[PDB]
């Protein structure tokens, strides 16, 4: 049963890099969802400004 | 700061990668010379029954 | 019963090489299946974008 020491070391390094990239991507997706929510609220506000008589 | 410039973390990771690679190579060489199938398994014949009978 | 030592040694080496090639081929087939699945999902999404009114 040969141990591949360098292979396992580089495997851990690549796994950590992938974890970092996935975490930052998840943060960006959450930020995108929040920005979409804010855009929807702004559209609702624009509709109310239109109805109230404030162009 | 001068000490860390002399021995950076990059040099440390390079040194440890070299250590692991040389460990892999030494294990390959040591496994080549200690394989029982070269010497120990002279007779692979099915006298397991025959040595059972001798027991 | 002559033992062919070199023949058996090279037989083990060729069997290990074939196992390595077959394993990498199986990995590539799995990756191909996953890529096909992703393509099908993208086509379904394209159909929904067409229906919704988003060319």
């Amino acid at each position: 049963m040969v141990k591949n020491w360098l292979f396992g070391k580089k495997r851990k390094e690549d796994a950590d890099a992938l974890a970092t990239l996935k975490g930052q991507q998840n943060r960006l997706q959450a930020e995108a969802r929040n920005l979409e929510r804010q855009s929807d609220e702004q559209k609702i506000l624009a509709s109310k400004m239109l109805k109230a008589g404030n162009k | 700061g001068e000490k860390i410039k002399t021995v950076s973390p990059e040099r440390t990771e390079r040194v440890m990668d070299s250590v692991m690679e040389q460990r892999d190579q030494i294990e390959m060489m040591t496994e080549a010379l200690s394989d029982p199938s070269l010497s120990e398994g002279i007779l692979d014949f099915e006298d397991d029954a025959a040595i059972d009978e001798q027991l």
